[PDB]
């Protein structure tokens, strides 16, 4: 009876990794809201300069970019390099470069690093779907590194703590055809940095930095372009391994959802991002200016897992006894688990709301109550009246006055 | 509880819990129960047959993939609703037949597979499934379960539904039949009561027996869709490999895309052939446990897990069974004899990350990440990546040439 | 995919409704979801009884459920999130809604976890529901506990899923006054779900996600023009799956209808990949059902109204009584496939006699009788 | 899959447009869509200038399309059947319509079969598309003609009301006769592309108003960005980039069955010698110039000259193909006639001739084997080769 | 054309169209014309390859089966972008390499091969390029059917094979590599500027001039010594497909009658690759006077390849009318139509024969035995339709038995 929960709690990180270069923060995965909808929540922070090590984890992660711009390697098996250096000195994966905004999707058992590249910290909000299908292993969060020599984030031959330092030295020497001196510093036995570690320097690899530099100082242009105009208004390698795994979900002019003046809601799943297919997960982000309400709703086939980025709203959540299990004010930095069909409003303070919701499904469904495309609208006008004990012209009140969908103004909350 | 998530600092070579012995040979079963085999979901079964023997027709409600190690003989696996296309049909009784024939009005029974030496064979959960040792030399069948699969909807307790024989007694678990009120069977069957006593008989003889009646009137074919689905593969990597180094040895993966069933069974193998002193690349499987049942030779396996501790790091010899848990890392070297292994892997489109070679992750990861990663030069991440050459998955001796 | 149980089961035992909950104009039956068999099998049972006049006041579940209809008639509206409302008034004449079905004895109805949709009785007797509540569904992603949201009134005798909110979010929701936005959370509301409609029910009707807005959610598995198979002295069955119904391959539900005539014979048989969830509707029937080490686990009667869990694999046979037996049974998997072991297409068909005459040491003349002398398939004549 | 056409390609011209009609706000051109190798490839490709303010008008075709925007920027409405109007104004103080999209340069956008949709040049940049117009496609059921039907304006009435008559208009809509007769534009004579009275509005976040399945409709993502350098999928610093995108960048792709590939060669690189397995490719030519070769069956070569910028070339399926740019680069955008097209290079790393054994090699071309062992591994880069 | 649908008066056994002889070998080719092949919207190839010869590697639009007749050799397929995972990396090579402190990014390796032998059938994807090596004791010869109308083809119909390397055998302003390569059919090499090929495989240009060469060996030629630097087995997970599988019936039949003979049906539920494919194949073998029960193929178009014996066959179409009629021997080929019925009686020596077909999936129907649409209908029906008595319906219905697709003889006693 992991999900008879009669309160919910608004939760904070439980468990802080410092590291060289950055720290990790871990939620308790032990808490009966994250029991109860199977995921596990961390956040890393990565400073200028900073490079988490390569690894990869037991579990799905969908990871959200809080703040900041970098590189991350996804290290896909059997795929071949077509990153490279002209012949005549390195060749590697493909770069895929990350920025505020985006979602990034990782497969169960797929390693990767990541480097802050730029000149503000790197913040990145990841679900880790433990009860994923993909997981045969453990309900509990595991991260196996390759390099380094980690601290356990869930916490707090070789002595390390990284994979190679399970296997015997001479075995690696053997393995890589290396010295065994290198094949010992695979264990990295002695490495104090724990698990995100500074570069001296550049980082150097093949990515086209000149070409990328002309392109957003292109789009940073027309951004302010728009921003003016708007104030004067007053083989396979090309197929699977090529396999998108990131998603702008923050784009200022996207939207899913949107009334103006009021908020807009962002949704990526797998008709934006195939990969979520095979992940069986999705996310969504909502912006909610002063008095903007997301009337009351219920997701009918997935647990949405709340991240307050910013600002603050009003969050109410109702279980089938009609019970209120949550009525508090949701604050930045601080995760919300709404379980599967528990009905949700949230209303923003004055100075609005942004929050991301990881949801656990491939491409999660939600039912408003009240407005355009309401649960309320789809009902005979008969119905509602003799389930309320109301006239059928209250009744055509309750369906048709409110005109928006899923977000209104709300002036009297 | 903790074996169950796979919480062991300590993994060992797993030894079959209980034998039967039966008239017509013995099983040994690796039990559900064992630490191993609780983290990766999985039961084992050994049958030895013995020559003209055959095992009782038996389904379970986990599928499995058997590894046939030695002998040869006649695998029966039935499949609901399918024509009976294996017949005897002579030409005395056509002639009968139309010297008059209608609806009022010698055998026909589903088609039989000849196994040997070599061959997987899958067997969907819930099939009925018989064997016949029809060879001079003792039949020897290695099968895994996958206790967890999908289509298991029991629990992880291994269950064997008997439609004939039982529990050995010299050379409880009776079978289905015996549950059944002997009088509505034989309505049932419209058939005498005395068969159906003859079906519910406690059988002493236990779950192979002697064919002391002979058996040449089976059809055979060395004498449609879902019908006509293929159940056997035969692995030897001499017929067929994904992988070959000349000098180090082969790998060959019989997967969903070499064996269409396995796509529903979610299992596959692998056969490997080390030549002496060769190494199986460092690696990981990303969506699969494993057990590994070494046929042939020894080697070193050592097994870590996600702190860094060794895990396992062991001599493993012919007949040895062991486990190597999804994401865990693992790496072997085949002792100066070779080493030759089938693994029953818990996916049908299994996939592993290597860590050394030409396909390797490391490789796909900019030398600089890596000299800042481990602390070494640009010159030594170079030689990480790219000191294996060729190889990928099984790698030469870098120390005894041969 | 399905969550796991405990299947340990030592005796079967014939199951009828434990609790039973009294609404104004009906009365709600529910089988004890805690007995070993309802939690091997991942499932929930429940019976709605609906009076003339009578209206199952709109909710949805975290579980995914069949819903069968036992006997009566009336109007069922499912709510599909997001898709627009294809009934409506001639303006030039008000009323506007999502499409309503006429539902009646035989029907299955299918319902996705999370959708609401509300029944109405438009007969002149009794509208009965069973309804299974697959529980351990990969779409319920709470626990065992097959919850009911309820839309609209107060359930618990606020209860339903306005109760919880503010009235002044509710206000602002809808854009309503306030007192209009309190008669929302159904605070005195004393009917219980199921409540008399005034006068008669006034409704339009003629007279995954990639599924948008046009999946059938029923078909009738009770009409014996859609019998798989019939045997004039031995009964017939009907099955339903997702290559009926395309939503259960969604679902990962089948359900099965059956007839035996007088003294008649289902084949003893296992389900090879389900649990299957018997309803006795009419008659009687013995049935003997047998777990792996061949013990049997239930040797008895099943009457109107009783339910038996046959879990996945045991072997089963069932033989009426002097008047026949009729029964649903509810599968927890898409395509669900039964194994006879005896009669045409049975396992024992299957096998070559020479394997038989060893496994059971008869000889060949009784292994031939054995798989050859019931010529019928899986309906046995009497 | 595909209906078929005719493919005894003896010659290949780079070709321009053929037709041009010119509208009050834009130009609308057309390649020769009888010209042998768009028959062959069974395509029909579309340029479109759209001047500042210009609003190309709503209209849907009988073929599924692939638009990549050249230049500029603007706005994209794509019309999703049965799916709600989820943009709107802030109604506790007007407009409501589906979801619309920013586009620019570098954009590739997918329609459907028989979807409406308008673009709208929001930038002071003229407004430049390139469509493929997929009439040999499954999802066709007409015939090799790529109808382009006008929900509004009259584009030749000519407009999709034009042909009803008034008073059935005025019945459906539930208006007076004489806006009825507004929908059929008969006294319109600004053509396809218009200008704006001042600004468009419409809804989008941060710009406030003033004064082929549908198992995945509603939600679809219908554009990606191909030019965009940090989504390359090959780069070399010295050969240059290329961005391949399929139904695994953009799922909708799937359905459509169509591939594309946005190529970026630098001063004087290669594209390997290659061949595509599975489809044709639609070459436009976007800026600089490149030599290029195709080799068709029997080993003869069917073209050997050069592609300028606004040039388009064919690569029927199979035919063998290099390119090389000139002294100031080559970019395109190649439109594919499958999904998840797949190149196989013949030099170079993951070549045909690499995946062959030395062996064959020497009795194949009757070489010594340091000749072959030549052959295969001098050129150690992939697709993209270096200058 | 009358024949592109099918609508054909008389079908006949189809004879190669041209007969191509090579250096080390012959090539066979049944064209698209023939009237029988463009009503199944296919091409034939038979190859004879000589021992210690080689196929010149090649692709071609449209996917193929291949039935190997006779013979044992080494198949080579590229799948682009698959590692090549066949490799003798020397200890020689290794030491080197790290003892040298030097290794970086600044003795052969291929893709996988595959020994193919008597009774194997090949599954070639359209576009990928395949060569084979004989390296057997007898000639290696090779019955290939092409979908020239399979969804994968998106040129038409003519059969357009590219070579990589032989040809022809033989005992804005263009610039005009056209006219330089000429001095009837050439490698696609051929057709590229040679400066260009050398700039991009980074080689001299000799070794281009000798790839473009006009080679008047063929499409088969002889090897200079036996290729033993080949690495063999016998010395998404797409590159792990299974491309062979052997059709002998005596070691797997889905249909086996003791007393008429075999069935082995190689579909996509035996060989997964035939999926997207869309093709398949089936091996039968029928004893003495044996029979294959009157039916139609539901979904396919068939070429049948004679193996071994012979038989009569006749061929029935939509009019009631015999549009074949003929002893089939040993070599010959010949169609059966999509929706066609047929039956087939063995002589007195069996039949077997070789059946390529144009589904993943097929689909039959059967007229009479144990299986058969006839035992479907009801016997009142079948007296109505028929004008017979239900007697008559009924011996319809269960004269034949157990038997299904392979019937004995009724009227001659094995
Ligand atoms: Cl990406
Ligand atoms: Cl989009």
């Amino acid at each position: 009876g992991e999900c008879n929960l009669d309160r919910l709690n608004a939760l904070e990180p439980t468990n802080r990794i410092e590291a060289e270069a950055g720290q990790i923060e871990s939620w308790d995965h032990n808490d009966q809201q994250f029991q109860c909808a199977g995921v596990a929540v961390i956040r890393r922070t990565i400073e200028p300069n900073g490079l988490l090590l390569p690894q990869y984890s037991n579990a799905p992660k969908l990871i959200y970019i809080e703040r900041g711009r970098g590189i991350t390697g996804v290290l896909f098996p059997g795929c071949p390099e077509t990153f490279e250096d002209p012949q005549q000195q390195d060749r590697h994966q493909k770069i895929r470069h990350f920025r505020e905004g985006d979602i990034i999707a990782l497969p169960a058992g797929v390693a990767h690093w990541i480097y802050n590249d730029g000149d503000s910290p790197v913040v990145t909000v990841s679900l880790l779907h433990t009860n994923n299908y993909a997981n045969q292993l453990d309900e509990n969060p595991r991260h196996f590194y390759l390099a380094g020599n980690p601290d356990d984030e869930h916490q707090r031959q070789g002595e390390g703590n990284n994979v190679f330092s399970g296997f015997d030295a001479e075995f690696l020497a053997d393995a890589f055809n290396v010295d065994v001196d290198t094949a010992r510093r695979l264990q990295s036995n002695q490495d104090k940095r724990r698990n995100i570690v500074k570069v001296e320097g550049r980082l150097q690899q093949v990515r086209p930095e000149r070409s990328r530099q002309e392109w957003e100082r292109q789009e940073r242009q027309e951004r302010e372009s728009e921003q003016e105009r708007e104030r004067q208004r007053r083989g396979f390698e090309e197929t699977i391994c090529s396999l998108r795994l990131r998603e702008n979900i923050g784009t200022r002019s996207r939207a899913d959802i949107y009334t103006e003046q009021v908020g807009r809601i962002n949704t990526v799943n797998s008709n934006t991002l195939p990969v979520l297919r095979w992940l069986q997960l999705s996310a969504e982000r909502g912006d909610l200016q002063r008095e903007g309400l997301y009337v009351p709703h219920w997701n009918l086939n997935a647990h949405s897992v709340v991240y307050a980025i910013r600002g603050r709203a009003r969050v109410q959540v109702v279980d089938d006894n009609g019970n209120t299990v949550f009525d508090d004010e949701l604050r930045q930095g601080q995760v919300l688990t709404i379980p599967q069909n528990f009905a949700v409003a949230k209303r923003a303070e004055s100075e609005g709301f942004e929050w991301v919701a990881f949801k656990t499904n491939d491409n999660a469904q939600i039912s408003p109550l009240a407005g355009r495309t309401s649960a309320i609208r789809a009902l005979p006008d008969d119905v509602l009246a003799n389930a309320f004990q109301i006239s059928r012209s209250e009744a055509r009140r309750l369906k048709y006055n409110r005109q928006e969908t899923t977000l209104v103004r709300s002036s009297r909350s | 509880r903790h074996f169950g998530e796979c919480n062991l600092d300590r993994l060992n070579v797993v030894e079959p819990t209980n034998r039967i012995t039966s008239e017509g040979g013995t099983v040994e079963k690796w039990d559900t129960n064992q630490q191993q085999f609780q983290c990766a979901g999985v039961a084992a079964i050994r049958r030895t047959i013995e020559p003209n023997s055959e095992v009782q027709p038996n389904y379970q409600p986990a599928p499995m993939l058997i590894y046939i190690e030695k002998g040869r003989g006649l695998l029966g696996v039935v499949i609901p609703g399918c024509a009976e296309t294996y017949e005897s049909q002579s030409h005395q009784q056509n002639k009968g037949q139309r010297a008059s024939q209608s609806q009022r009005e010698q055998d026909q029974h589903q088609r039989v597979h000849r196994i040997r030496e070599g061959d997987i064979l899958a067997i969907p959960a819930g099939v009925v499934h018989w064997i016949y040792n029809d060879g001079d030399q003792q039949l020897v069948a290695f099968a895994v379960v996958n206790q967890n699969n999908k289509a298991n909807q029991l629990d992880e307790e291994y269950r064997p539904f008997l439609l004939a024989g039982g529990q050995p007694d010299e050379h409880e678990s009776q079978n289905i039949f015996s549950g059944f009120d002997v009088e509505l069977l034989a309505e049932a069957y419209n058939i005498p009561v005395d068969i159906v006593r003859r079906q519910q008989q406690q059988d002493k003889r236990g779950n192979l027996v002697k064919l002391e009646q002979q058996q040449i009137k089976i059809i055979r074919a060395e004498q449609e869709t879902i019908c006509s689905l293929r159940l056997r593969e035969n692995m030897t990597t001499r017929s067929q490999s994904d992988i070959v180094s000349r000098q180090a040895g082969r790998i060959n993966i019989v997967n969903q895309q070499k064996l269409p069933v396995l796509r529903y069974l979610n299992m596959s193998a692998e056969r490997g052939h080390l030549f002496p002193d060769a190494l199986y690349v460092p690696h990981w499987a990303q969506n699969n446990h494993r057990v590994i049942y070494v046929i042939r030779g020894n080697a070193q396996v050592q097994i870590s897990d996600d702190n860094g501790n060794n895990v396992f790091d062991r001599e493993i010899r012919q007949g040895n069974v062991f486990t190597i848990p999804q994401f865990f890392a693992a790496i072997s070297r085949a002792g100066s004899e070779g080493f030759e292994y089938v693994s029953i892997k818990t996916a049908g489109n299994p996939n592993k990350s290597t860590l050394a070679g030409r396909t390797s992750v490391i490789r796909a990861i900019p030398a600089d990440v890596l000299a800042n990663s481990f602390q070494i030069s640009p010159e030594e991440a170079q030689r990480l990546k790219h000191n294996r050459g060729k190889q990928t998955l099984v790698l030469s001796s870098s120390r005894i040439s041969e | 995919q399905r969550h796991f149980g405990e299947c340990n089961l030592d005796r079967l035992n014939a199951l009828e409704p434990t609790n039973r909950k009294e609404s104004e104009a009906g009365t709600v039956e529910k089988w004890d979801k805690n007995d070993q068999q309802f939690q091997c099998a991942g499932v929930a049972l429940i019976r709605h009884f609906i009076e003339r006049r009578g209206l199952l006041l709109p909710s949805f579940s975290n579980a995914p459920e069949l819903i069968y209809v036992i006997k009566g008639r009336g109007f069922q509206g499912a709510v599909i999130p997001g898709c627009p409302e294809t009934f409506e008034s001639n303006s030039n004449r008000q009323d506007q809604h999502q499409k309503v079905r006429q539902i009646r004895e035989g029907d299955i109805l299918a319902l996705p976890a999370g959708q609401a949709h509300w029944i109405y009785n438009d007969g002149d007797s009794q509208l009965v529901n069973v309804t299974l509540l697959d529980t351990s569904n990969a779409a319920n992603q709470l626990d065992e506990n097959p919850r009911k949201f309820y839309l609209a009134g107060n359930p618990d005798d606020g209860t339903n899923i306005f109760s919880g909110f503010d009235q002044e979010t509710l206000a602002d929701s809808f854009n309503v006054d306030v007192d209009l936005a309190r008669r929302l959370q159904s605070n005195q509301d004393k009917r219980g779900k199921i409540v008399k409609v005034e006068q008669r029910l006034q409704i339009l009707i003629p007279e995954f996600e990639e599924t948008i807005c046009s999946l059938r959610l029923m078909e009738n598995i009770a009409n014996p023009r859609n019998a798989d198979i019939y045997n004039p002295q031995g009964g017939r069955i009907s099955t339903l799956n997702s290559n009926i119904l395309p939503v259960l391959r969604y679902l990962q539900l089948s359900a099965e209808r059956g007839t035996l005539y007088r003294e008649a014979i289902q084949a003893p048989h296992y389900n090879l990949n389900s649990h299957s969830v018997i309803f006795a509707i009419r008659g009687n029937g013995r049935i003997q059902v047998v777990k792996d080490n061949g013990q049997n686990i239930f040797d008895g009667e099943l009457r109107q109204g009783q339910a038996l869990t046959i879990p996945q694999n045991f072997a089963v046979i069932k033989r009426a009584g002097s008047e026949g037996f009729e029964w649903v049974a509810f599968k927890t998997n898409d395509n669900a496939q039964r194994l006879p072991l005896a009669g045409r297409n049975s396992a024992i068909r299957a096998i070559p006699e020479d394997v038989l005459i060893n496994s059971y040491r008869i000889s060949r003349s009784e292994a031939r009788r054995l798989k050859f002398i019931r010529n019928e398939t899986t309906i046995f004549s009497s």
